[PDB]
């Protein structure tokens, strides 16, 4: 069979760009041929299964790796002064000078440091040894062959499931509440209190005698008659030692509050009685829907109920737009995924759950930046299927007059205001920063425009941080917030209060600039993205563009000129200003972190109000050691990152290539070399099989961005890891 | 009440650059009238004026009055503006006078929208400021 | 099936290719009155014989490109111009002008194609012909 | 090969047909208008695309419109 | 000028006035003759002396 | 003559006629009255 | 039916002038499909990329026009 | 020879008020903003105003007279600044401890700092414009004299202006009198350049030498005589040059030798000020201009002797070029484009030869001391020299697409060399690939070799090294000429082929530029993009009118965005893309050029001069161990030297250091326009002109999206000006503050 | 033999997930 199988347009296509766009369209389903409705779905529910196996067959790989290759068993030893290992290093291109560099972290060969701060985690849900990692590695090993035999067996004839069962929303809530989060959560929070509580405590707990030792004095007995109160009987004292018995308690569920005095982190018993609390109120949401048995909802029936005098038709048929639509349910599911976790960046740098972690400051650096990168690449997907529902699967007839139809019946009102909003915070806090820079530039910083970030320091006041002063709620004593009374309060009032960790950092002026800088890049992302969706079926200028589909070329040169005028590049447009948001972003949280981690946050404090002093401060100063990774002297430990940060301003650069000289110019340079070929004796016997042409349009931009993109985070990633190993 | 900052006059670290502040004009005491005007201000650890806008009427001065002398000006040329642009449209050539100014036109204008406010509110209460969506060029949905 | 006199021309390096012995080539023939210099599509200055002239080219775009040449950059214009796809299987087959006349003027005969009974924005939404080959505009 | 399409809103003036450099295009006699004669796409294999056409077509939008297809040596342009 | 040098370049304006009606392709044409003599009556002149040393 | 007046007239010329005199109604303020940070 | 010179509101919704006004330039005689002809004050986007002007002249169906 | 028509246009203001009335398309009035865009980008297109040769002729000549009007009030007000704003005399009484300044800052919010102290009790902005220096040399010693130069150079920006408007409005040459071409290159090179040379020559030998001779005695200024007593006292002039002692000169009686007191070719540097001798530049120009009066009695004109290029070019033509040069005198005489495309190309790649010669050759005094001088007059004229042969593949396509005739150009050179094209460009092709791997992948094999811990493996000195053989040769050859190959010249034309470390002050005028493997690998990155920027330029005339893609590219013209989205996609294909890539290529190609200056200069040439003799240079001879690894000039170079500027917030430098981030904006800039499309813009523009409508203020010319050229011409406007900016504020900075 | 022969036998194990894979990805290529 000639390639691709699933599209005789492109297996007919006698040029290059047939192995190229058979690439880039295999996992578009609906575009393939002879593709039904059930045939979709069942093709998805297998390649999910194929999916969850390679995640597993990851993890397994990090596990396995720790244990054959990694210093974990010296690590738990002294985790604030040995370095994890990540894995080992073959490369017969090392000379002599690079070997004695990467021979580091106690090891007697070349090693990478791992800044994953899987050790952390590992470590603080009870890993003890490499034996219990390489069991871990071995079970996750069967549980993805587990996953990879069911996706095959669900695409045999017996057990291929109806397109009625892809579309049974209330059962699959039900479960995925109830079940996949709910009792997930509950068997978490019994892993909590039988190994890693106890492991914490000196006590060992493994498959060994886990069978026939209490986690506590007690057995379930205040649990079945109604005194709870015994499971908070002897917490952790503040003196307790991580690992040992030197303090330990007996409770397995508390609401202490705040942190671990040595190990700076949230308390087990704390993380434990979470779990159990979330497990309930999750296991009774997933009893909402109607089944079998009367009781429940129709989700159509409640949708259909919320319809009131200012939005129409309400919420009537929504149930079957999203039920009907994969993009639409990919859209939302995209766009929820991607606020939480960016919540899992925000809540993870200032309330550490692993043990001595939040002293890894390299770890603390990468798995933030790592999950906002996620985070912004989710958001942008998210809307991308947004545009790709309006142009493929929206039906104007039976969402007619609902709240959903309305966007685009005043879809000019809304691009219009997002635009000015942009417009509003781009003038203004570039004016702001460039006001200072001139007016310090000139020996006159006092000049400088300083606005107080009183609404955010007051949202700190309102939580229990003193130190504004404001007087409120929690930071009043005399409230009746604050004489609730008790419980967890003390415990999260000293910890907000203790300058020494990153929870409710002080802010000032350099503070309330950057997050108006991060505004603008959030309304001019969704600026691009959201109109990119509301004209992707049509506009003025292209009235029947949804006849083209999502991504083509343009629209020829009449008409004033179309050039990138489909849905497909207003989502390659929108993908610079998201990575440039992150910039702005994980530039924020770096150099702010710094000072922290220094004593000395009077440099960002001080220097952020104007960008030569991000320029000088941030970017110049602390490119230092990394560039001196190599040098005609000798090479240390950061040889990589110095050579990988090059590595990522060229293919930056690359990048411009294809995204700034356009095809034509490039299909008729071929056309020579074709002609040279064809000219050359001897040469002349090898013909190609593919007439060779030069990239498309819609290719270029891709490829450009892709450029582009790669090179973004590698240059970023090589200068955010070295600067930070390097100065700690 | 922000226990974080102080004012300038008793801040020590104003105290210290304040008598260094540079002469900005040909004025030999300018940096040092500054210095004396910048006093009432709050201050940083760093010594430097920060500015309230909360709406706290305390520092009025340091954005409600800049804010009120701002959208005066900025309604007066939008509205000006907006009033040249209609009135050319019935000269049945407008294009024209938009790319070559009715200099007596516009200065008429300009010298008329120092009561702006008032007119806006009128031209709203009477349908000639805001226009139907139904009577509007629209894409199609 | 026809032919006629090749134009005096030194040759050049955008001539036919590859393309022309193992999957087609195009030759367009016209009449001239007299010995006058004309541009090559592939570029650079040829003559044109008086007389019937036969010129074989790689696309049909470049023959298309001198027929226009031949219509307009000549005092006496030439629309005797005649089109044709050579195949090398030795089948020639007539291309242009189809029917006699130029398609620019309206001919009775012809057989109206592509022709939709309907306003451009009258097509079916992309929803209703899903899992369907065809498109709105079919 | 590329799909080119001619819709009721067609005057008639033959603008596109002779914009087109391959040929593709040509007028038939109608009663749809007033210069009695639509535009037509008897020859859509040896099109290319370059919308030249689209560009000459004078009516509020498009009566001709060209949507591109499966790519062959002739539509992508090969002269080899 | 002295005796030497000065019939030494009439010599040469004898030499252009031959070479002009050797290849030429008239009053007011004799400029020419009385200029490109003397450059050429310049180069001998000096070089004479130059090369005598 | 009437021809350089609708010259003068102009956007290009009366913008910057604009420009100019707002630019030194600015710069003349902050010559007499400097350092205005906010209103005392 | 509508007359020459009266003023007219476009309800096409394919069309650049769709919710603008236009005025009536002379109707054909039937029977073609779109026989008045309507003149607009401000061009459409027509033409090759470059040009400083559009078209300001289309016909239509009397049932998709609506007099003002 | 010469005919005219009188007054042939009246001088009447009403087509003033008219905009666009020079376009037939724009005369009419504005519907959308397009129409503003485009009164601009054709205001200056005469061909397309008119198909009348005699008229665009008429326009064009008058054209110049107003570019020589405004470049003689520039050239006023240079002196003018120098005479009433600067301290030029305080400087002249004391040239090895001052620096040159001119304009002075008004004190107004704040900005006052930037008239720092520059010695002597000034202050203001320091210049590298060199003026100081060039009117040292050409005998100023007062500010009146700078001053009535400056009421000069408005007189006669006057009558260009006068001029100007005389030559179009009351005696317009016929076309006739433009194709005079053997008349005007009879003239240009004796009477512009011939007698211009000449005349100079006398300037230097009676106000210059004299002068300037006194100077480096250390006479001062205001005790040297005026140059008007030199010749009303000839006697004077005899006290210095003895040979002057003549009152009436034997120049006539053919005794050059005595005259070598100040003819001389002594042929290196004045050891007081590190400049040309004046003497040697004397004896120059009057060698210069004698050929150059000769050169312009070539061509014939009313008189019979003389020759004619049309028989010259005709009667050129070989076995390999068939018909030759046939036509060419035809093209070449009907085509402008043709004449600009031939001009650029020469007068581009002679800037840059101004570049390359002055350096090493410091015609000025206490020129080569001043490094930042010397680094801002070396990458001007890289830049304006690069542009203009930029330019000269622009007009080139031009030619090709407007004025091109293929019945007027049969089996000639330039028919000839359409005809084989393709195998032009695929060879270059080939070329560009061969430079792009063995010049930029050594650089690569080293930055490896170096993080391996490799050092041994490296190109460099120390390990496998890469000599320029042949270029060391001809420096061998260069200081061995004085005494044999070059008899009567005492000295090397350039100590930078090797010979003696001259010294003024405590600084380094100019010594020995040792050439390494270090030079060898940039010297064929300078080969590298060179080629490459040829490829694209030159690509882009050879396929102006037709390629295997779009036949017939010539009815679509010289400047459109593409042909659609058909054919694979025809983006950029027209000679105006192709003018448009070749931008970059020259930024990025001239840029490494530039940088290689200041590093190697920094570091193996300029300096300190200690009593003992020995040389300190700035960059400690960093470059031949560390110019040979990208991360050296990451390091090195950008961030190491970077230092100064983006530490001057608070200085006299800090101007340099908010320019240098400003170029770093409008690149970033730029980047918006050159990645998208107006697609996207003018949708969303529709949704931003409905917000007016909503409140009744739409205006009546309709917003539009930029076209697709403008896009960019937008696009690459920026990304050149900040680049640029972003390197002069770099390079000021950095220069300013070595010394 | 805690994590001396530890390194085979895991090997093994990882055929079956590899193996399982080349079947699932056959199946879904048709
Ligand atoms: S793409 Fe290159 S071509 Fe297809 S349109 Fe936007 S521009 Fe005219
Ligand atoms: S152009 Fe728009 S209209 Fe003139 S013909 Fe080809 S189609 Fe019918
Ligand atoms: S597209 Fe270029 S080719 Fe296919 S038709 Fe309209 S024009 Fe003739
Ligand atoms: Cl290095």
């Amino acid at each position: 069979t000639k390639f691709p199988k699933f599209s005789q347009d492109l297996a007919q296509d006698p040029t290059t760009r047939r192995i190229w766009y058979g690439i880039a369209t295999a996992h578009d389903f609906e575009t393939h041929d002879g593709m039904t409705e059930e045939n979709l779905y069942q093709k998805i529910f297998a390649s999910h299964f194929g999916h969850i196996a390679i995640i597993f067959l990851w993890t397994s790989g990090t596990l396995f790796h720790v244990a054959w290759q990694g210093n974990f068993e010296q690590w738990i030893k002294d985790p604030l002064n040995i370095r994890p290992i990540a894995h080992a290093i073959w490369d017969p291109h090392f000379g002599e000078g690079a070997v004695n560099a990467f021979t580091q972290a106690g090891a007697s060969n070349p090693v990478n440091i791992a800044y994953s701060g899987v050790y952390h985690w590992f470590y603080t849900i009870g890993m003890t040894t490499n034996q219990e990692l390489y069991s871990g590695a071995v079970f996750l090993l069967v549980l993805a062959s587990l996953f990879l035999f069911a996706g095959w067996l669900h695409l045999q004839p017996k057990f291929r499931p109806s397109l009625a069962w892809f579309k049974n929303a209330e059962s699959r809530l039900n479960h995925h509440l109830a079940g996949l989060f709910g009792v997930s959560s509950l068997a978490w929070a019994g892993h909590l209190v039988h190994v890693a509580i106890p492991e914490a405590r000196g006590q060992h707990v493994g498959w060994d005698n886990f069978l026939s030792t209490p986690p506590h004095p007690a057995g379930l007995m205040p649990f079945f008659t109604g005194n709870w109160g015994v499971y908070a009987a002897d917490p952790d004292t503040a003196g307790h030692i991580f690992g040992t018995s030197e303090g330990a308690g007996t409770a397995i569920l508390t609401f202490l509050g705040g942190f671990h005095p040595q190990t700076e982190s949230l308390w087990l018993t704390d993380i434990a009685h979470h779990h159990l609390a979330i497990a309930v109120i999750f296991i009774i949401a997933g009893h909402m829907y109607r089944t079998n048995w009367g009781i429940g909802h129709s989700i159509k029936e409640i949708l259909n109920a919320h319809k009131g005098p200012l939005t129409g038709a309400g919420h009537t048929n929504l149930y079957d737009t999203i039920n009907n639509s994969l993009h639409f349910q990919l859209g939302l599911a995209l766009a929820s995924l991607g606020v939480i976790t960016s919540l899992v960046a925000q809540h993870m740098y200032s309330l550490p759950s692993y043990a001595f972690i939040a002293q890894d400051h390299t770890t603390q650096a990468a798995l933030y930046t790592h999950h906002q990168y996620i985070a912004g690449f989710l958001m942008v997907g998210a809307f991308a299927h947004g545009a790709i529902f309006f142009v493929r699967d929206y039906d104007p007839v039976a969402n007619k007059d609902n709240v959903l139809a309305r966007m685009l019946e005043h879809k000019e009102a809304l691009i219009s205001h997002l635009s000015w909003v942009s417009l509003f915070l781009g003038f203004h806090t570039l004016g702001l920063y460039v006001h200072n820079d001139v007016v310090v530039a000139f020996g006159t910083p006092e000049k400088q425009i300083l606005i107080e970030p009183v609404f955010a320091q007051w949202i700190q006041a309102t939580s229990g941080k003193a130190l504004y002063g404001f007087d409120v709620l929690l930071s009043n004593p005399d409230s009746i917030a604050s004489t609730t009374g008790a419980a967890w309060l003390p415990g999260w009032l000293d910890a907000i209060n203790s300058g020494t960790n990153s929870l409710f950092l002080t802010i000032g002026p350099g503070d309330f600039l950057v997050h108006h800088a991060i505004a603008l890049g959030l309304h001019t992302t969704a600026l691009i993205l959201i109109k990119g969706a509301l004209d992707a079926r049509g506009s003025k200028l292209m009235p029947d563009k949804k006849d083209f589909g999502y991504s083509f070329p343009c629209d020829g040169p009449g008409r004033g000129g179309t050039c990138d005028i489909s849905a497909w590049d207003a989502f390659y447009l929108a993908m610079f200003w998201m990575l440039n948001t992150l910039g702005w972003l994980t530039f924020y949280w770096h150099w702010k972190h710094l000072g922290v981690w220094s004593g000395n946050v009077a440099q960002f404090n001080e220097n952020s109000t104007y960008l030569m002093g991000w320029f000088r401060d941030y970017l110049w100063a602390n490119s230092a050691q990394l560039i001196n990774g190599y040098n005609p002297y000798g090479v240390n430990n950061l040889s990589v990152w110095a050579w990988m940060f090059l590595f990522g301003h060229l293919v930056w650069a690359t990048g411009f290539m294809f995204l700034i000289s356009w095809r034509g110019y490039w299909q008729e340079l071929i056309e020579t070399i074709v002609w040279a070929h064809e000219r050359t004796p001897l040469a002349n016997l090898v013909r190609w099989k593919d007439k060779p042409v030069a990239l498309s349009i819609v290719q270029a931009r891709l490829v450009g961005l892709a450029h582009f993109t790669v090179g973004y985070v590698l240059t970023y990633a090589a200068f955010l890891i070295a600067s930070t190993a390097g100065k700690f | 009440d922000f226990a974080n900052l102080t004012p300038c006059s008793e801040n020590p670290a104003y105290l210290a650059k304040s008598k260094n502040f540079l002469n900005t004009t040909n004025d030999p005491n300018s940096g040092k009238i500054r210095a004396e005007r910048y006093a009432s201000a709050l201050c940083g650890p760093e010594g430097y004026p920060h500015l309230i806008v909360d709406g706290r009427f305390t520092h009025a001065g340091d954005f409600l009055i800049p804010s009120i002398l701002f959208l005066y000006i900025a309604g007066w040329i939008g509205w000006v503006g907006r009033s040249y642009l209609i009135e050319i449209r019935e000269s049945k050539n407008p294009e024209m006078q938009e790319v070559v100014i009715n200099v007596p036109l516009a200065i008429k204008k300009m010298l008329g929208g120092f009561l702006w406010p008032l007119a806006a509110v009128g031209e709203y209460t009477s349908g000639k400021l805001v226009m139907k969506d139904s009577e509007i060029p629209t894409s199609p949905r | 099936e026809l032919s006629g006199q090749p134009p005096k021309f030194g040759g050049s390096t955008g001539g036919l290719l590859s393309k022309a012995n193992r999957e087609e080539k195009y030759a367009i023939t016209w009449t001239s009155a007299s010995e006058q210099v004309f541009e090559m599509p592939t570029g650079g200055a040829a003559i044109m014989n008086e007389g019937e002239n036969l010129l074989y080219l790689a696309r049909k775009e470049q023959c298309l490109a001198l027929g226009t040449q031949l219509r307009t950059k000549f005092k006496p214009k030439i629309q005797d111009y005649k089109i044709y796809r050579v195949y090398p299987s030795g089948e020639v087959q007539y291309l242009h002008p189809a029917d006699g006349v130029f398609p620019e003027k309206v001919n009775e005969g012809r057989e109206a194609q592509g022709t939709k009974t309907r306003r451009i924005g009258q097509n079916p939404e992309p929803v209703t012909i899903k899992f369907s080959g065809k498109a709105p505009y079919e | 090969s590329h799909s080119v399409k001619i819709y009721d809103t067609c005057i008639g003036c033959t603008q596109c047909v002779r914009a087109c450099p391959l040929d593709v295009l040509e007028m038939v006699p109608w009663d749809g208008c007033k210069a009695a004669q639509i535009a037509s796409s008897p020859r859509t294999e040896d099109c290319v695309g370059c919308k030249r056409c689209e560009t000459a077509c004078p009516t509020d939008f498009l009566s001709i419109r060209v949507y591109l297809g499966a790519e062959t040596t002739r539509s992508m342009g090969l002269a080899y | 000028a002295g005796w030497s040098l000065s019939v030494g370049i009439i010599m040469c304006l004898c030499n252009v006035f031959a070479f002009v009606i050797g290849y030429f392709a008239g009053l007011p044409e004799l400029l020419a003759t009385m200029s490109f003599g003397h450059i050429l009556g310049a180069g001998m002149v000096l070089g004479l002396a130059s090369s005598g040393i | 003559m009437d021809g350089l007046k609708s010259f003068l007239s102009t956007a290009p010329v009366m913008i910057m006629a604009l420009l100019t005199f707002t630019a030194g109604i600015l710069i003349e303020f902050n010559r007499f009255y400097p350092d205005l940070l906010f209103h005392p | 039916a509508l007359n020459r010179g009266d003023k007219v509101r476009i309800k096409r919704t394919e069309s650049y002038w769709y919710g603008d006004v236009g005025t009536v330039a002379s109707v054909e005689k039937s029977g073609i499909l779109y026989p008045v002809i309507v003149r607009f004050d401000r061009v459409n986007y027509n033409g090759f990329s470059g040009s400083a002007s559009g078209v300001n002249t289309n016909n239509f169906a009397e049932n998709e026009l609506e007099l003002v | 020879k010469v005919s005219v028509d009188n007054n042939p246009v009246p001088t009447s203001f009403e087509k003033w008020g008219k905009p666009g009335h020079f376009d037939r398309t724009l005369a009419r009035g504005p519907k959308t903003t397009t129409w503003i865009w485009n009164l601009h980008a054709n205001a200056h297109d005469f061909d397309s105003q008119t198909s009348d040769l005699e008229d665009v002729s008429r326009k064009i000549f008058s054209a110049h007279f107003g570019h020589l009007a405004v470049v003689f009030v520039w050239l006023s007000g240079m002196y003018f600044h120098g005479a009433k704003f600067s301290n030029y005399e305080g400087w002249l009484a004391d040239p090895t401890h001052i620096k040159p300044s001119a304009q002075v800052v008004w004190p107004i919010v704040g900005q006052g700092i930037l008239n720092g102290d520059v010695g002597g009790g000034f202050h203001g902005i320091q210049i590298t414009s060199g003026l100081f220096y060039l009117w040292r040399a050409s005998g100023f010693t007062d500010s009146y004299q700078l001053y009535c130069t400056a009421i000069g150079g408005l007189v006669m920006a006057a009558l260009m202006l006068f001029a100007g408007w005389f030559h179009y409005h009351v005696k317009a040459p016929k076309l006739e009198w433009f194709q005079n071409v053997e008349s005007m290159m009879n003239h240009h090179l004796a009477g512009l350049l011939g007698l211009g040379s000449l005349g100079w020559a006398g300037h230097q030998i009676h106000v210059s030498m004299p002068i300037n001779k006194l100077l480096d005695a250390g006479v001062a200024p205001k005790d040297i005589p005026l140059p008007h007593e030199f010749i009303l006292e000839p006697s004077k002039m005899a006290e210095l040059y003895p040979s002057f002692a003549q009152g009436l000169t034997p120049f006539f009686t053919l005794n050059w030798g005595v005259y070598s007191d100040f003819l001389t070719f002594k042929g290196g540097l004045n050891p007081v000020t590190g400049g040309l001798w004046l003497s040697d530049t004397a004896h120059h120009h009057l060698a210069i201009a004698v050929l150059f009066i000769i050169a312009g009695h070539m061509y014939r004109t009313n008189w019979g002797i003389g020759h004619s290029m049309k028989e010259i070019l005709e009667a050129h033509k070989g076995p390999f070029t068939g018909e030759g040069h046939k036509g060419l005198y035809e093209i070449l005489t009907t085509s402008w484009h043709a004449q600009l495309a031939i001009n650029l190309a020469l007068l581009g790649s002679l800037t840059i030869i101004v570049a390359q010669h002055m350096y090493a050759m410091p015609p000025y005094p206490y020129q080569a001391i001043d490094y930042a001088t010397q680094l801002s007059l070396f990458t001007h004229h890289m830049w304006i020299g690069g542009f203009l042969i930029v330019g000269a593949g622009a007009h080139g396509a031009i030619f090709m697409v407007r004025d091109y005739d293929p019945a007027k150009n049969v089996n000639n050179l330039l028919d000839r060399m359409l005809r084989h094209r393709d195998a032009i460009i695929s060879h270059l092709n080939w070329v560009c690939i061969f430079l792009g791997f063995h010049s930029f992948g050594l650089y690569i094999h080293n930055d490896t070799m170096r993080a391996l811990g490799r050092p041994q493996d490296m190109f460099s000195d120390t390990a496998i090294q890469l000599q320029p053989i042949f270029a060391q040769w001809v420096q061998h050859l260069h200081t061995l000429a004085p005494g044999a190959t070059a008899p009567n010249a005492l000295a090397t034309a350039s100590y930078a082929f090797g010979g003696e470390t001259i010294a003024v002050a405590g600084k380094v005028a100019m010594m020995p530029i040792t050439l390494g493997t270090a030079d060898f690998m940039v010297h064929h990155i300078h080969a590298f993009t060179i080629h490459v920027t040829a490829l694209i330029l030159l690509k882009g005339v050879l396929y102006a009118r037709s390629s295997r893609l779009v036949p017939d590219k010539a009815n679509l013209g010289f400047r459109f965005p593409c042909d659609g989205p058909g054919r694979g996609g025809t983006c950029q294909v027209s000679g105006w893309d192709h003018v448009f890539l070749g931008l970059f290529w020259m930024y990025n190609s001239l840029s490494i050029v530039i940088f290689h200056f200041s590093w190697k200069m920094q570091s193996d040439v300029w300096g300190t001069v200690s009593p003992d003799g020995s040389v300190t240079h700035v960059t400690l001879g960093n470059f031949a161990q560390s110019a040979i690894t990208i991360n050296g000039w990451l390091r090195d170079f950008l961030w190491a030297q970077a230092a100064n500027v983006i530490n001057s917030y608070g200085s006299a430098l800090s101007a340099y250091g908010i320019m240098f981030l400003a170029g770093h904006f409008v690149f970033a800039f730029s980047l918006m326009f050159l990645f998208s499309g107006r697609g996207y813009w003018q949708e969303l523009i529709e949704s931003i002109v409905w917000a007016h409508n909503k409140l009744n203020v739409a205006p009546a010319i309709q917003p539009r999206a930029l076209s697709i050229i403008q896009g960019r011409a937008v696009g690459v406007a920026h990304y050149l000006l900040g680049g640029i900016v972003t390197t002069w504020a770099f390079f000021l900075a950095r220069s300013l503050s070595i010394g | 033999a805690l994590s001396d022969t530890q390194i085979l036998a895991a090997l093994v194990v990882a055929l079956l997930p590899a193996f399982l894979a080349f079947r699932l990805s056959t199946e879904l290529y048709k």
